[PDB]
Formats: structure tokens, C-alpha cells, sequence
């Protein structure tokens, strides 16, 4: 699998 | 000292490091047969950032689940958050045990941007259920996470009762601050085994 | 000793400890180009407890192949495990070798419900093969797991022979007394490369 | 993908 | 010195391993919120070695992506790779931040064949860019990664100006002699945030 | 899942 992973809004919580 | 001492205590320091860090067995990790029930515990705070997509066509937006929690994996964002300052989680254990003390970790400061840890746990609670499923769970103990105190964090029961359980709750009462959320990382039960 | 000292003991001491902790090159990691063959070496322990689901319904029961043996990754239950005390393993290495040392490792007492780990393999042996296949490979050595000893154990075989080999086996003969099953957590090949 | 994981039998071998 | 002082080195030490080992935010990790873009950033070297399969049938070769440069997972072969000895790689960092120091790091000499490790970068330079696609970016500083000096190296801008970021490059103008291509382990990116 | 691997050709790059 090559899956791409994009932020399209702020930062994930942390 | 000598040198010969040193060693040793090195040694000794590296090898209680690479024992989980606290050298206790941990009751609630996944991998070890630990695992979350989600119908009871919390809905997960939704954000909609984070889209991954194959071959050119989105897919979705994912989120981290509750099971993060039982999860060694705690760089940066590797947590499970939910909405405000308080939250339920239930765990059913890997197996039957007496209870004895409980470990909660957050990223470390210097690892955070600003060095402040704002969307950690604060007070906390720890209900044992004897039989899965709601009726309300004995209290074990009520703590404190110091976001001033280390990352990593255990809190011994004062006095616990000889009863055994294999399902517990986390239940977060306040937060250190952060408006939106709760970030919780790993979350870890030791205890005497029923044997 | 002076304080000066100290620290270059611990970093040094750190510094191994981040080399995959004994600073030996791993044959048989997986990502580095280890694989398992599978239709030769062992029945995985069939067990039925950990059922994964997705969107409501049930997928499947998941349960760790062989190739777990190769990954670095060994919290409690990373390990592969198969039937009684006695099993089959057999790894195509990511290089051709001259066999030099093997390493083998479970998890720590201390990490253990009741500090024993009874599924832990005792008496083992490698043989090495030439050509892939069965015939039936030589012998490079017979060793021992200690359970009272560390967690991670290197074996350095005793006066090896020149000859080279990609594939080998590692062959379980007995276990630490568990009535069930053995698992195995991480197992690694070194030796010197055929350049 | 987000699957839930739960062990209906015991637990898996360690 | 005194026992009592030992013990403390030994934890402070152990407390700044811990803290990914540098003790320093990462605004690139990706867990932490940071992204690859790759429609801009280099072409991954073909090889077609690794051969996944389910059920019995084969499916495909998969080959390490881009974003794996922004994991912390750095054993042998966690690595991205690239044609030659040059190469684009571009971030969209987690935060706008002033950028005051990168960290690259490659698998040590100690875990790698015959101790050598051709694939490190060399020479290589930072820019950054505020608007996100090509029109070409500041430069901030053209470091050298050591290939004798150890694994995770910190390069502290030589006076950085004050204007921050959130997109940047990561440019390898050489690399340490490897015929066919480039392996990059992670890389980090420091700096005081947009608060 | 359960997938098993092989590599065919060579080691991957390291």
C-alpha cells in the first residue's frame, strides 16, 4: 500500500 | 566511586529503562491482550485535518482512535483526544487482576511547542468493574497528573481493597488548560495477578 | 573516577544502546531485506481470541505470522508462536554471510504476569543451508536460552566454519515449560559478509 | 481505516 | 565523585535520550501535524526487489515513500531513497516557525555491512519558502552530514534571519559514494514557533 | 490482514 497523508487544515491534536 | 561501580550502574539504569521504562507489567496493553470497549468511553474530539488518500483520489480523514491509549507509540500526536476538559475510557484487561497502581504518560515538554503542555490530563479518576457493563464501578483512586513532574507517572493506590477486576475506567476530570481538547497518550494497569 | 568520566561512560553506553543495543549488524532483519519462507518452517499456534472488526461487522480473527520473528518490535505478544516446545523456523537472510553469531531475545521477567515467562524457547539449534530447500543443511550450533539471564542473548558460535550461506534455520527443540505453545519475539544472524 | 480490536477469548500468547 | 552524583547524570542523561534523543521539537514529524508534498520533491529510486502477497497471489513491490524521512522509525531500510547523488525533498511543517536548526540522521556505521554507509548524504542545503510552490525559496544554511561523526547530527543555522516559515526544502547535493542512490533515515526541523 | 513477503531481487536500499 502507498497511501499519501496531506494536512488540509491546522495540526492533529497533540 | 570507581569506575567498576559506574558500569554497573549503568548497567542497572539502561536495563530498568528498557523493561517499559518502570520495569511493571502493564494489565491494559493492547499487544499483551489488553483492549478498549468504545460503546462505553468517550466520543473522540473530530477535527477533520489530517487526509490521506492512494493512486490520486481522496479517501478520508483520519483520526486517532481510543485504542492509542494501550499503545507503546507515544511521539507527538500519538495521543487520543477528546472534547473539553473531562472524558471516559474503559478497558477490559488482559486478564483478572488485583489492582494496584496505574501509570499515565504525556509528551514531554521539551518535545512541545511554546514547552507548555496544555492539552494534558489533570485530575483523574480510576473506577474497577467486576462484571463489564455500567453499574457504576468502585472508585480505586483520584490523582493528579503534574505536568511540572516527569513525562511517565506512576500512582500507587493508597490502600487498595483485595477485590480483583479485569474491566477499569479512566475517567479525566479537568485538564491543564487547553481550550478545545485532551490529549491522552498511554495509559497503564499494574497489579497483582488472580493466578 | 571524575564527573568528567561519568559522562563519557554513559555515552558511550547510550551510544551502544541506540545501535540496536548489542552494535551488531542483523542479517535477518526484515526491512533491512530478511524475509521468511513459510512452507518450510512451522504451524502457527492457532489461538481465536483477538477479533478485528471494521465498520460493525466482523472481519477476522488476526493472529502474528512468522514474519514477526525479524522485526524489531517486542513489547509483550510481538512474539511468533507455534505448537509445544518443539519448531521449525527458516529465514532467507538479506545477504549471503559467513555466520559468525546469532541473537536471540523474549521479553523480560520483570514485564511478565507472575516475573515468569514459561513460553520462552530453551534449547535451540541453527543450521545453515546452500542452495534453499530441504537436503537438510548444516549444523552451526546447538545453544541454550538462559531464563534467568538477560532478556537479549548473543551466541557466538564455538570455532565456525569459512563456508558462506543466505539461508537458515532455527530449530526450537525444547521450551521453558509452557504446556501450550512458545513464542518466539526476535531472532538475529550476524556474521561477517561475503564482500 | 479504523478497525476496533477486542479479544473474546483470552489473551493471545506472549 | 559520589554515587548519589552518578545516579543523577545517569537519569538526567536517560530523561534526554527520551526526549527523541536531541531534546528538541520536531515541526517536521508527521505524527505532530508535518506533511510531504511530493508533486514537488524528487522521484524515489525504482528496485523491485520486495515482493508483498496475500491469499496466495501476488500483488505488488512496495518501495519505501517520501514521507517515511519524516518517521521516527530508523532501522536499516527505513529510509527513502533517490537516483544518484542529488535530490529534492519538501516540507509543509506542522507550524509556522522560525527555523533555527535541521536534524539529519542515517543508520549507523556499526549496523551497517562492512561498517561503511555509502547511501548518507553529504553535502546539503536548507531553504525555505513562504507561499508554498517553486518560486525558488531562501536559502538558510548548506550543511555537511559527517558520515565518522555519530548517527543524529544538529546543524544550528550560522545566524538565521528572522523571517519564518512553514514550507521548506531539503536539498542533497551529494552524498557519500554510492553508485546508484540515496538513503535519507529523518529529518528534523527546529525553530522558535509564530506563536 | 496477513500478507507475507519476499524479496526477489537483491536487499532493499539501506
Amino acid at each position: 500500500f502507498y497511501p499519501m497523508l496531506r494536512y488540509t487544515n491546522g495540526p492533529p491534536p497533540t | 566511586v570507581t569506575e567498576e561501580q559506574v558500569h554497573h550502574i549503568v548497567k542497572q539504569a539502561l536495563q530498568r529503562y528498557s523493561e517499559d521504562r518502570i520495569g511493571l507489567a502493564d494489565y491494559a496493553l493492547e499487544s499483551g491482550g489488553a483492549s478498549v470497549i468504545s460503546t462505553r468511553c468517550s466520543e473522540t474530539y473530530e477535527t477533520k485535518t489530517a487526509l490521506l488518500s492512494l493512486f490520486g483520489i481522496p479517501l478520508w480523514y483520519h483520526s486517532q482512535s481510543p485504542r492509542v491509549i494501550l499503545q507503546p507509540d507515544v511521539h507527538p500526536g500519538n495521543c487520543w483526544a477528546f472534547q473539553g476538559p473531562q472524558g471516559f475510557a474503559v478497558v477490559r484487561l488482559s486478564a483478572r487482576i488485583r489492582p494496584t497502581a496505574v501509570t499515565l504518560e504525556h509528551v514531554p515538554k521539551a518535545l512541545s511547542p511554546n514547552s507548555t503542555i496544555s492539552s494534558a490530563p489533570k485530575d483523574f479518576a480510576i473506577f474497577g468493574f467486576d462484571e463489564d457493563l455500567q453499574q457504576e464501578g468502585t472508585l480505586l483512586g483520584k490523582f493528579t497528573y503534574d505536568q511540572d513532574g516527569e513525562p511517565i507517572q506512576t500512582f500507587h493506590f493508597q490502600a487498595p481493597t483485595m477485590a480483583t477486576y479485569q474491566v477499569v475506567e479512566l475517567r479525566i476530570l479537568t485538564n491543564w488548560g487547553h481550550p478545545e481538547y485532551t490529549c491522552i497518550y498511554r495509559f497503564r494497569v499494574h497489579g497483582e495477578p488472580a493466578h
